[PDB]
């Protein structure tokens, strides 16, 4: 099926440009959907538009951002690029890429959405994260600690997403020190505490940083 | 030796209209056909009689370059053989045709928020038009059997529609610029030759 | 401009009818089309309501749209409201410079879900982060309707006011809310106490742990 994922640095230093790149599968830029647009929003805040861009050229800005927003085509790859320089405080947002129709007698349906990715941009030393092993009825429940991480996106998938039953990720506190936390639990019978080891994979895209612990 | 004004027939600024395309005469200059692609991906570039890979090869007596504006969905109605209405009341290629058809979005030109009522094109005439045949007549044109006498009475319309061309319109109703192209390939002398 | 304005929360009971206001600050809502997405905590819009009547494959019969024209405004009238519908909406339409824009989102909110019960849990510091002269308590919660839950720490003795970070309750897939509350001290003043107990606050009752560092 027709599937977008956006990609690129999840944390921008301030006053840098902002740069994402969208690959689009099952699809090129092309005569399909005529439109593929980029929609931000940030956390606890509504949705907005940012531009969309035909394969013959034609850019549409939002006219709040018309001089910083900036976006590119690439059809030999299928990829499309959203280059948004000066970046301020205010551009904490979640970035989305959205294919737009326009076969029709106007343009309307944004049918198909990325996952978006949260880039961040503020220049805290973006340093490693850490883990932690949390000790464990005919069921019970344990986890990993994680710690000092500044870049928000992390994935905490254990076994690689087996054994989805029971996973719960509790969202993160934003600590005095800047740093966040986070604690995945997963719940286990009571049966199994000696076999089915319980590794726990995390994965922070921003530092590459892969970990895993039982 | 001197290079052809093809990009000052490309990148021009104001466009015509279907009903009245403007004609240019290309010679006495090297046909660098080169050019061409420095341009945004074409929506068409269909070319009949000649290659697309070679038109530098190849030299040509006359080039004609027509340019004009028209609806998305009407694109494919400019090649030889077709039928509709822009091709039998605004602009009928000959069966016959030597030349390509170089066609490419241009919303952002060429639309409005408000409407662009600056492009028009004839709903309706009396007969078909012959390859190449322009009509600029502007006379209200009679549909029943009663004399109309230049008044819009109930069988009386006007002969030329005006397009929409709103920038939210869909890819079919969005306007393209369309430039045809035609050669007549050395029939009896050799004037407008490619880069050798 | 054609910014679109939508009431900021709604909430009423279930399986019955809901409308979610659109209304337009200029230009003309009937020029373009309205197009309404639901975007579920922690997960990206899906497209309900297209071309102001098309519904797409898929999508129950619930969501439907309509268009007044004599008020300049578009209105989402949800027929049996469920839990699975509680969601934010966006009324999306189009200014005449090809400018697209989006609304402000409607917090629907179903009024007749029950009462629920938070889940208590905590967990002992690591090997390694003793080792490493540090602690950090994890007090978990969840399963909870209201967000009204605050969290307290006792020593046992006496409360505990030191460096605690509480985390803000958010919506879960299951229309449910979660926390946590970390307690972070040195392993000394750790092992030096007798007992500790993560006091969770809710409405009218509480439920603790009331772990001790002996291993």
């Amino acid at each position: 099926q027709v599937q977008l994922q956006e990609s690129g640095p999840g944390l921008v230093s301030p006053s840098q440009t902002l740069s994402l790149t969208c690959t689009v599968s099952g699809g090129s830029i092309r005569n399909e959907v005529y439109y593929w647009s980029w929609i931000r929003q940030p956390p606890g805040k509504g949705l907005e538009w940012i531009g969309y861009i035909h394969y013959s050229g034609n850019t549409y800005y939002n006219p709040s951002l018309k001089s910083r927003v900036a976006i590119s085509v690439d059809t030999s790859k299928n990829q499309f690029s959203l280059k948004l320089n000066s970046v301020t405080a205010a551009d904490t947002a979640v970035y989305y890429c959205a294919r737009v129709s326009v076969g029709g007698r106007l343009v309307s349906t944004f049918d198909y959405w990325g996952q978006g990715t949260l880039v961040t941009v503020a220049s805290a030393s973006t340093k490693g994260p850490s883990v932690f092993p949390l000790a464990p009825g005919g069921t019970a429940a344990l986890g990993c600690l994680v710690k000092d991480y500044f870049p928000e996106p992390v994935t905490v998938s254990w076994n690689s997403g087996a054994l989805t039953s029971g996973v719960h990720t509790f969202p993160a506190v934003l600590q005095s020190s800047g740093l966040y936390s986070l604690s995945s639990v997963v719940t286990v019978p009571s049966s199994s505490l000696g076999t089915q080891t319980y590794i726990c994979n995390v994965n922070h895209k921003p530092s590459n940083t892969k970990v895993d612990k039982r | 030796t001197n290079l052809c004004p093809f990009h000052e027939v490309f990148n021009a600024t104001t466009f015509a209209s279907v009903y009245a395309w403007n004609r240019k005469r290309i010679s006495n200059c090297v046909a660098d056909y080169s050019v061409i692609y420095n341009f945004a991906p074409f929506f068409a570039f269909k070319c009949y009689g000649v290659s697309p890979t070679k038109l530098n090869d190849l030299c040509f007596t006359n080039v004609y370059a027509d340019s004009f504006v028209i609806r998305g969905n009407e694109v494919s109605q400019i090649a030889p053989g077709q039928t509709g209405n822009i091709a039998d009341y605004n602009y009928k290629l000959p069966d016959d045709f030597t030349g390509c058809v170089i066609a490419w979005n241009s919303n952002k030109l060429d639309s409005k928020p408000s409407g662009n009522y600056n492009y028009l094109y004839r709903l309706l005439r009396k007969s078909k038009l012959k390859p190449f045949e322009r009509d600029i007549s502007t006379e209200i044109y009679q549909a029943g059997n009663k004399p109309c006498n230049g008044v819009a009475g109930p069988n009386c319309y006007s002969p030329l529609q005006s397009y929409g061309f709103r920038p939210t319109y869909g890819v079919g109703h969005q306007p393209y610029r369309v430039v045809v192209l035609s050669f007549e390939l050395l029939h009896a002398p050799a004037t407008v030759c490619g880069p050798k | 401009e054609f910014m679109l304005t939508q009431p900021h929360s709604v909430s009423e009971s279930p399986e019955m009818t809901v409308t979610i206001s659109c209304t337009g600050s200029s230009g003309s809502i009937a020029d373009n089309y309205v197009q309404w997405y639901q975007q579920r905590p922690g997960s990206a819009p899906t497209t309900v309501i297209y071309e102001n009547y098309q519904r797409p494959s898929g999508v129950p019969n619930r969501f439907s749209g309509s268009i007044d024209s004599s008020s300049n405004s578009a209105s989402l009238t949800i027929s049996g409201l469920k839990t699975e519908d509680e969601a934010d909406y966006y009324c999306q339409s189009y200014d005449n410079s090809n400018v697209a824009v989006f609304g402000g989102g409607t917090q629907l909110t179903v009024l007749g879900q029950p009462k629920a019960a938070p889940s208590v849990t905590l967990f002992p510091p690591s090997s390694e982060e003793l080792q490493a002269n540090k602690a950090t308590l994890v007090c978990l919660i969840s399963d909870f309707y209201p967000g009204a839950v605050t969290v307290a720490w006792k020593a046992d003795s006496s409360p505990v006011k030191a460096g605690v970070e509480t985390t803000t309750p958010s919506k879960q897939s299951n229309n449910k809310y979660a926390a946590s509350s970390y307690l972070s001290l040195t392993p000394e003043q750790w092992k030096s106490h007798r007992s500790y107990s993560c006091q969770v606050t809710h409405e009218g009752s509480t439920v603790e742990k009331t772990v001790a560092p002996t291993e």
